């Protein structure tokens, strides 16, 4: 009868405080049912209700409401490139989204909404016309017809106030930019913030390098155009004077170290001022404070200015704190890795002063490891005193290593087994194992790899491998033969620098020789071995035990994994075979590349390349034709086929080559040539020289941002091959070749490209230098480098 | 590890080692024990053996 | 002449055929794996193995590398692939007598509409560029630069028929039309000589086929399974060969094969990281038959 | 009907497999997360859940379990599953993988398992679970004390003399009574010895001749 | 090859404000808290300095400062005899 | 990408007066689609043009034929070259040819053969017209300050600063003259009226619509030039509403709900504009009820009407010239005399009407 109070029910989205306000009859009206109808039509008429109903449950009015069509389908009619299902997700993220009621009123709200949006962005995207579309049963359909208006871009950047500078050098270094990237300039014609304030940030730090110390952004302007399609960014600066720094003053406390950090200090009087200087002379204290265990120190440098003599004069306070003493080290979230393995590579040393350029070291080796998806620090202060430093590393372990089984069955291939087992941290420990295996007609591979990094806590690593190798003679031989090859290594590796490796070990290979063809430079060989084998015959069984002393280097310091820009990486492999073996003999192989960058902006790289060989025999003895060099292909010497740069086979007259297509097979198989044949298949040599020369280029018409994924280089290549031990003597066949100097020089371009298949690379190549026997390869594609 | 009446993995209520105060030489102290990881005295009933009844209430 | 001289001077020509076949064949995989995957956008690398048979004692293999890049576009009512894809084949073929290595270098624009009807069009233009070298038993054929330049447009046009909600059928026609430049060989000995000459070809194929996926949602093991049985007809063959030697003059008959082409693609995650993958592809009834490229593999993380 | 759905999962967890029945179970909890009757079918979710190596599910339904009943008669059991979960926690050489000893990885689930132990036999030390929980209490005191001594180890063959002191004393004060503190009392004396301390070297040699095993 | 530290920080200098009589909370706001201290009976504090720079010989310093039980400092004993 | 673009090409035609198109000259090489206010002014049948990288061109208005010719590279570096980017618009008085530009300098150059008599840097970049009366050229900055130059020196300065919101519109209304007051806009949607000589009688009105946050001003940016008629100004915001204010009190408002970013021309009782959506229409002096209005050119991107014989004159972004009958709205004619389109206001003045295109091409038409 009277109203006590008013009820409203379910309004998740809708307002329960203005429905009141929005329903005439308020509380402490007196009501007939004629105002019950007319409340009833007023709710249902502010555009936010489909059912009201009225109950007069007694005093108090329980309205019931049933709010608008729920949501039911939004529909897209997107074009010109504008990303529709960002623009959806984005008025989902920003508003309502499924099971939020949508009302009729909402048609302008949403168009003003987006409207406000836009312009508070910047940027203007064409406003989205977001009706609310009546359905019947409680649904509806939201038709979101887009004008489609796009992109607003950059259309000029202006610099004003300038009077010492090019507008385009501080254009140079803007994210946005209104050029047209080809190859080498960069820019965002989208408008952003966040990048307008990069901007603005970049163009103080530029002025204040320059010797300007009262450099002031007085405003910056962005306008947007009446056609919503271009963006002005104009930019109020203004100049100092020129500055120059005539001395530098130290105060506050020091710890007594005033003559080192007064010594990193007071610039000489003729620089101009700069203020990244100023910021690296602060973490150079801050840091060689650090170095004396303050990892919390506080240097603030405030800038005094003499606008009568022009200059700029820095105070320096430094306020060294306690030192910091680290009492635990915790490791935590390693349920599978050993506490052993995280806490070896720690630079941080328990029970010590706190270095937090250790600390950092320590979280860049575990990094490092790659045993660990995200690996952080805590530099927990321990409860109860000034000086003390719990240090914990979070870690999430990760599920590296795995288990990759191969079947095939073909009509010309029987079953193809392949098995890989990679195991990093084997058991949890800091072993790991490397196990391969490879079941076919022609080429059965096994092969145990179990290496243990910090055999030594000094961080020597002890591997050992043990690999079984067998491939058959195939029909239409090309010097092919029988092999079985299976041993052990044992290598004992020692880092004596931070760059600088050594490694010695011991090798055991046996070897078995079998089914193998009458050429001169293998036979060469095995007479020097005891065995003469049968001239015309195939058959041929040469058995050795070799125990190998393998000795090696490695000089690494290259800036980046993957597409190296600077430093060089030069690797020594070297062995020789112990007294006690079958056959003796020895082998030394040096790889150097070395990446020099002209540029500062590390683009424009000199990449030299050399890969030398050289072996002999011991005493009477030759070294092993199955151990000989090869080059040619994509990895040494590129634009031949791989194998094909060297020494050259001088077969004799044999009675078996299995089948090959061609009659004459091999030389005088079956009756054919008497005279001895020059084959044109690469048999390796005993020393090689290898020497490439790469010009590096930003990618000709790539993306930036996938410029790294993408290294776009230019080659020259040169490579020989040559016996050592060749005797010269007249053949009909092969030349006497024993000269270095014979060289294969090709030239070319080489793409590097990175995949989800693994650095993939492309190159094409032209030699234009190449001999006779000598095959040629246009197009090289491979995996790595 | 095991999923029946013995443990989701493996048996910590039979294995285990005995533990044994160390005694205090003459002339010195042990260090003072303020650890929380003290072992209280179990006077309740024994259910070690075979017998794990852990079926839910 | 020679009877081996005459097989590798048609084994020489038909090898192109194959090769072009077997590109064709590989490529029109990677428009199956974009639609099934629904569309996706970057920088994509695909890798493919397969190996072929033919009457004579003809055994062909294959291995292809594709790289490319994607991309996604809203337009209208359809969703729009725009891509570039650069492809490299290294190929062996022996004829028991005559054995070649054929290096080749494709460039290639494709084009994916898929449509909200139910409905997708493909349209891919591709240049390929075939460097061979080869073996042959007599110094006239010898072993020598073989370059040839193949250009090809590939359409297909299918249906997309939702039958569950995990469950579809796709009905696909497509043709592939391809120009091979003409060419000519005389022997280059003096003590034997013979001529082996082919009518300029453009091999133009016509493929049908139904694709059926299924998939097998388990409580964490998704099990992704797909079928399909095609048809691959000649529509403009092979050439035939106009053969000229001392034993006067003969005829040789082009290639007209026609094949049934079996599919089975099976994709299971066990768990994150846990996964099974199995291809089986397997041609039969053409003299050149695509053989059993049957593989599985098995990575389980630890 | 519910009933039905409770009287089947009961059969399925008591003669079938707890895979099977914690399907069934998860329907019950469904429909009522806080709905009605569904205490029970937490506690049975909860025993479902660690039988079927769900160790993360069976902690969270054990804290939603503990934050809907503050109070309840069968406590014990909920303070008992927790400390036996994260003991199955630790030991994580569980589906499909094992390690030699675990002593030397991560205890923040063994002290966690510790803390649940200690708290129930403290609070309910006449509960059916008291000595169990008082034998897990006794390992995971002893897996403590072995991954301190682990630590210490590596600093000895490091040369981190003040922090194996550190850790040895650090394991004499909170696990005076373990095996591995009597292991660790050798790498004390010895990282003395390494110093310029002769004494303290000489005190814990006394230590070790008064008793050590 | 690593640098080993360990112990606290010793200077010339600050090793000079330590005297007989000091209250033990002066002497660890003059040289930081103690890492390595006597856990048994007598309360005595070791400020021991150790550096190992990989090669080069152990620089040991042993600052042993023998404390009274009511908390002033009875017996500096400083031997900078590397180890 | 693709838009819906809205704008259909005009196909009825009834050019009774077919348009000659004359007296064509390229000026620099065009303003591109830059925004300028640039436009060909004239004064004595001499017309004054210009073009961004300071390339001055005065004409003749019945011909081609240059009477000076001009182009400037000074204070950004004499070598530099650096293009001065003129942008305000000529305007012509004293002997004195006035031209702003968004280098920051205003500089008036002489009617005789060109003198640069006063390159005065200002503060910001000049965008608008430089209206000179009273002895002051008034100018408008896009730093959102009003700038006074006197006609011999510029040395006669004061600084008004007018209210800018973070995202502006491009274009900076006119300063008009009204009772030696200048009547400007602003772009926070304000209609200022700065009194020359002094820095004050700013009646400042807010004229700026309510809807949004800056969809008040950066939505709806006074860039018109306040046309005052009768004693009473009338500004519109670019969404807002066109305002009518009187000039003895300046805060009594009557308003129709109807916006323009163009330049308009009241004819006594009607105030014949283009609205930003690319409308045509014919509004009463008081109230703004719709006397007609022509909205055959959706999304066209039209010029400022000019009234030429009595026809209403707009110019497309298509570079089709459109004659509108005045009495009914309906299209007396059009005709495409360019096919890079207009984007900047056309003059109407000494019998000749003139247009300049985003190509620097000026044209002169008779109707």
């Amino acid at each position: 009868f009277v109203v006590k109070d008013i009820h409203f029910e379910g309004l998740q989205r809708v307002a329960v405080g203005a429905a009141l306000l929005s329903m005439p009859v308020r509380t402490g009206d007196t009501v007939n049912d004629e105002d019950i109808s007319n409340t009833i039509r007023a709710l249902f008429a502010t555009g936010n209700f489909e059912d009201v109903r009225v109950l007069r449950d007694g005093d108090t009015l329980l309205v019931q409401v049933k709010e608008r069509p729920t949501i039911a389908s939004i529909t897209f009619s997107g074009n010109k490139s504008v990303k529709d299902d960002m623009l959806k997700q984005n008025l989902e993220a920003s508003g309502v989204r499924v099971g939020e009621s949508l009302d009729r009123t909402t048609i302008a709200d949403i168009e003003k909404g987006l409207e406000d949006f836009y312009y508070s962005v910047g940027k203007y995207s064409a406003s989205v016309k977001a009706v609310v579309t009546p359905l019947p049963r409680n649904r509806v359909d939201l038709k979101l017809v887009f004008q489609e208006g796009v992109s607003a871009e950059i259309q000029q950047i202006n610099i004003v106030g300038n009077h010492a500078f090019t507008t385009d050098e501080l254009i140079s270094h803007f994210q946005l930019r209104d050029e047209v990237p080809w190859w080498n300039v960069v820019g965002d014609r989208k408008y952003q913030k966040q990048k307008l304030a990069g901007d603005l940030e970049t163009l103080r730090s530029y002025y204040l390098d320059r010797g300007y110390a009262r450099f002031n952004i007085d405003s910056t302007q962005v306008s947007l155009t009446p056609d919503k399609k271009g963006i002005y960014v104009t930019v109020n600066i203004t100049e100092g004077d020129q500055y120059k720094l005539s001395g530098v003053e130290v105060s506050g406390n020091l710890a007594g170290h005033s003559a080192e950090i007064e010594q990193l200090t007071k610039i000489e009087p003729g620089e101009l001022y700069n203020g990244t200087k100023v910021t690296k002379m602060e973490d150079d204290i801050k840091k060689l404070l650090g170095r004396y265990g303050y990892a919390y120190p506080r240097v603030q440098s405030m800038p005094e200015i003499n606008d009568a003599d022009k200059t700029v004069k820095l105070r320096v306070n430094v306020d060294a704190g306690n030192r910091f003493y680290v009492r635990k080290i915790r490791f935590e979230g390693n349920d599978t890795s050993k506490d052993a393995v995280l806490r070896r590579e720690m630079r941080q040393m328990e029970g010590a002063w706190l270095g937090s350029d250790l600390v950092d070291q320590g979280k860049e080796r575990l990094n490092r490891l790659g045993f660990f998806e995200t690996v952080d620090t805590d530099t927990q202060r321990v409860p109860g005193s000034p000086d003390q430093v719990d240090v914990v590393y979070k870690v999430k372990e990760r599920n590296t290593g795995s288990f990759n089984f191969g079947i095939c069955y073909g009509t010309e291939s029987g079953v193809s087994f392949q098995a890989g087992v990679q195991q990093d941290n084997w058991l949890g420990t800091g072993y790991a194992v490397g196990i391969n295996g490879t079941k076919n007609d022609y080429q059965t591979y096994a092969e145990l790899s179990v290496t243990n990094p910090y055999f030594t806590v000094d961080g020597v690593s002890l591997g050992g491998r043990l690999f079984y190798n067998d491939f058959q003679a195939d029909d239409a031989d090309l010097s092919d033969y029988t092999n079985k090859s299976y041993g052990t290594d044992v290598t004992l590796g020692f880092p004596i620098n931070e760059y600088n490796s050594l490694r010695a070990g011991l090798g055991y290979v046996h070897n078995s020789l079998s089914n193998m063809q009458p050429q001169v430079a293998m036979w060469r060989y095995l007479y020097s071995m005891g065995e003469h084998p049968s001239t015309s015959d195939q058959d041929n069984s040469f058995k050795t035990d070799d125990f190998t002393f393998n000795y090696g280097w490695t000089y690494n310091k290259l800036d980046r994994g993957y597409f190296p820009t600077d430093g060089s990486r030069v690797n020594l492999t070297g062995k020789v075979t112990i007294p006690g073996s079958d056959n003796e003999y020895y082998k030394v192989t040096l790889d150097t590349a070395t990446y020099v960058p002209i540029d500062d902006d590390h683009k424009w790289v000199v990449l030299g390349r050399t890969r030398w060989g050289y072996g002999d025999g011991l005493g009477g003895k030759e070294m092993p034709f199955y151990e000989n060099f090869y080059a040619g292909g994509s990895s040494t010497v590129r634009g031949f086929q791989s194998n094909t740069i060297g020494p050259k086979a001088v077969y004799f007259p044999h009675q078996a080559s299995n089948y090959d297509p061609d009659y004459d097979y091999e030389c005088a198989t079956q009756d054919g040539a008497k005279d001895l044949c020059k084959s044109d298949d690469a048999v390796g040599g005993n020393a090689m020289a290898v020497a490439s020369l790469e010009f590096i280029t930003p990618t000709p018409f790539i993306s930036d941002k996938y410029a790294n994924s993408v290294r776009t280089s230019f080659f020259w290549d040169m490579g020989t091959v040559w016996d050592t031990n060749w005797d010269s003597s007249q053949y009909s066949g092969y030349p006497d070749y024993s000269d270095p100097s014979n060289i294969r020089m090709s030239a070319g371009i080489a793409l590097q490209w990175m995949s989800p298949l693994g650095p993939l690379v492309f190159s094409y190549a032209q030699p234009f230098k190449k001999y006779d026997g000598d095959k040629a390869e246009q197009f090289q594609f491979n995996i790595g480098k | 590890s095991r999923y029946k009446r013995q443990v989701s993995g493996d048996e910590a209520y039979l294995e285990a080692a005995p533990l044994a105060e160390l005694h205090a030489p003459a002339g010195m102290i042990l260090p003072v024990t303020s650890g929380d990881y003290a072992i209280p005295v179990t006077n309740g009933s024994g259910a070690v053996g075979k017998a794990l009844d852990i079926r839910p209430p | 002449a020679n009877k081996e001289a005459t097989r590798n001077a048609a084994a020489l020509f038909s090898v192109d055929y194959k090769a072009f076949l077997n590109e064709v064949n590989n490529l029109n995989k990677r428009m199956g794996d974009l639609r099934d995957i629904n569309g996706e956008a970057g920088a994509w690398a695909r890798i493919m193995s397969g190996t072929g048979s033919a009457s004579g004692g003809f055994s062909d293999n294959y291995t292809h590398v594709q790289v490319g890049v994607d991309k996604k576009h809203e337009l209208d009512g359809l969703d729009l692939f725009t891509g570039f894809t650069v492809t490299h084949t290294d190929s062996s073929a022996s004829a028991d007598v005559f054995s070649g290595k054929t290096k080749s270098v494709g460039a290639g624009l494709y084009a994916s509409a898929m449509f909200d009807s139910g409905a997708y069009i493909d349209l891919i233009g591709k240049y390929v560029h075939h460097d061979n070298e080869y073996t042959a038993t007599f110094a006239g054929l010898g072993t020598r630069d073989y370059s040839t330049h193949s250009w090809y447009a590939g359409a297909e046009a299918g249906y997309r028929y939702h039958v569950t909600e995990d469950a579809w059928i796709e009905p696909q026609a497509e043709l592939v039309y391809g120009s091979v430049s003409g060419k000519q060989f005389a022997w280059k000995d003096q003590g034997m000589h013979l001529s082996m000459k082919d009518k300029d070809y453009n091999p133009l194929i016509g493929r049908t086929g139904v694709d059926v996926g299924k998939s097998f949602s388990g409580k964490d093991w998704k099990v992704t399974a797909r079928a399909g049985l095609g048809y691959q007809f000649d529509l403009l063959a092979n050439g035939e060969t106009v053969l000229r030697d001392a034993s006067g003059e003969k005829r040789i008959k082009g290639e007209k094969d026609s094949r049934m082409l079996m599919s089975v693609g099976l994709n299971a995650e066990i768990r994150d990281n846990v996964r099974f993958g199995l291809e089986f592809e397997k041609s039969a009834f053409g003299k050149y038959n695509v053989d059993n490229a049957v593989c599985a593999n098995f990575r389980y993380s630890f | 009907p519910p009933n039905e759905i409770y009287a089947t999962a009961q059969q399925k967890l008591q003669d079938g497999n707890w895979r099977q029945a914690i399907t069934q179970l998860e329907a019950l909890d469904n429909r009522y997360p806080f709905g009605p009757y569904s205490q029970q079918v937490q506690l049975d979710l909860i025993y479902a859940y660690y039988k079927n190596a769900d160790l993360p599910l069976a902690q969270a339904a054990i804290d939603r379990f503990i934050r809907l009943n503050p109070t309840h008669p069968n406590i014990d059991y909920v303070m008992y599953m927790r400390g036996l979960t994260n003991m199955a926690l630790d030991d994580s050489a569980l589906q499909g993988f094992f390690g030699v000893d675990r002593s030397d990885r991560d205890p923040q689930h063994a002290r966690a398992a510790f803390s649940d132990f200690s708290k129930l036999v403290r609070g309910y030390p006449n509960s059916q679970y008291t000595t169990d929980a008082t034998k897990r209490l006794v390992f995971l005191k002893d897996r403590l004390a072995k991954y301190e001594y682990s630590v210490a180890e590596y600093y000895t063959e490091r040369g981190a003399w003040v922090a194996v002191v550190n850790r040895v004393e650090g394991m004499l004060r909170d696990y005076p009574d373990t095996q591995a503190t009597r292991d660790a009392l050798p790498l004390m004396e010895n990282a003395y010895r390494q110093m310029q301390m002769n004494a303290q070297a000489e005190k814990v040699a006394k230590i070790i001749a008064a008793n050590s095993s | 090859r690593p640098d080993i530290n360990q112990g606290n920080y010793l200077t010339a200098n600050d090793v000079s404000k330590i005297r007989v009589g000091m209250t033990q909370q002066q002497v660890a706001y003059a040289l930081g808290t103690p890492l390595m201290s006597d856990p048994f009976g007598t309360n005595t504090w070791f400020y021991v300095f150790r550096q190992q720079p990989g090669h080069e010989g152990v620089t040991q310093q042993t600052l042993t400062l023998t404390f009274n039980s009511s908390g002033v400092l009875t017996n500096i004993d400083n031997k900078p005899a590397l180890s | 990408e693709e838009d819906v673009v809205k704008m259909s090409p005009l196909p009825t035609v009834e050019n009774q007066f077919t348009p000659t198109t004359a007296w064509s000259t390229s000026v620099g090489s065009g303003i591109g689609n830059f925004y300028s206010n640039l436009h060909p002014a004239l004064a004595d049948n001499v017309v004054y043009a210009a073009d961004r990288a300071g390339l001055v061109k005065a004409l003749n208005a019945d011909d081609g034929k240059e009477i000076w010719s001009v182009s400037l590279a000074e204070k950004d570096g004499w070598f530099s070259k650096e293009p001065a980017l003129l942008s305000g618009g000529v305007t012509v008085s004293g002997g004195h040819v006035y031209i702003g530009s968004e280098k920051a300098q205003v500089y008036a150059l002489n009617t005789s053969d060109g003198t640069v008599a006063w390159q005065t840097k200002v503060a910001g970049e000049a965008l608008s017209r430089p209206v000179v009366s009273d002895g002051l050229v008034l100018i408008h900055t896009s730093n959102g300050q009003l700038q006074a130059l006197n006609e011999a020196d510029g040395a006669v300065k004061w600084t008004v600063n007018l209210d800018m919101p973070s995202l502006s519109l491009r274009g900076e209304s006119a300063p008009t003259t009204a009772f030696g007051a200048a009547v400007v806009g602003g772009d926070n949607g304000r209609v200022s009226a700065v009194l020359m000589e002094q820095g004050q009688m700013i009646w400042q009105q807010r004229i700026s619509q309510a809807t949004g946050s800056t969809e008040i001003d950066r939505l709806s940016d006074v860039d018109t030039t306040p046309v005052v008629v009768n004693g009473v100004v009338f500004a519109l915001a670019y969404n807002g509403n066109l305002t009518a204010l009187d000039l003895r009190s300046g805060q009594i408002m009557w308003k129709r709900e109807l916006g323009s970013v163009n330049d308009f021309i009241v004819d006594g009782n009607r105030i014949y504009l283009v609205d930003q959506n690319d409308r045509v229409m014919a509004l009463t002096i008081d109230g703004g009820v719709t006397l007609w209005t022509q909205s055959d050119l959706l999304h066209r991107l039209l010029t400022s009407p000019v009234l030429y014989n009595g026809n209403l004159v707009v110019g497309d972004s298509e570079g089709y010239l459109h004659w509108i009958n005045v009495e009914d709205g309906r299209f007396v004619a059009q005709q495409k005399v360019d096919s890079s389109g207009f984007q900047t206001e056309p003059v109407a003045a000494d019998g000749k009407l003139l247009i300049q295109a985003k190509d620097g091409t000026v044209y002169s038409i008779t109707r």
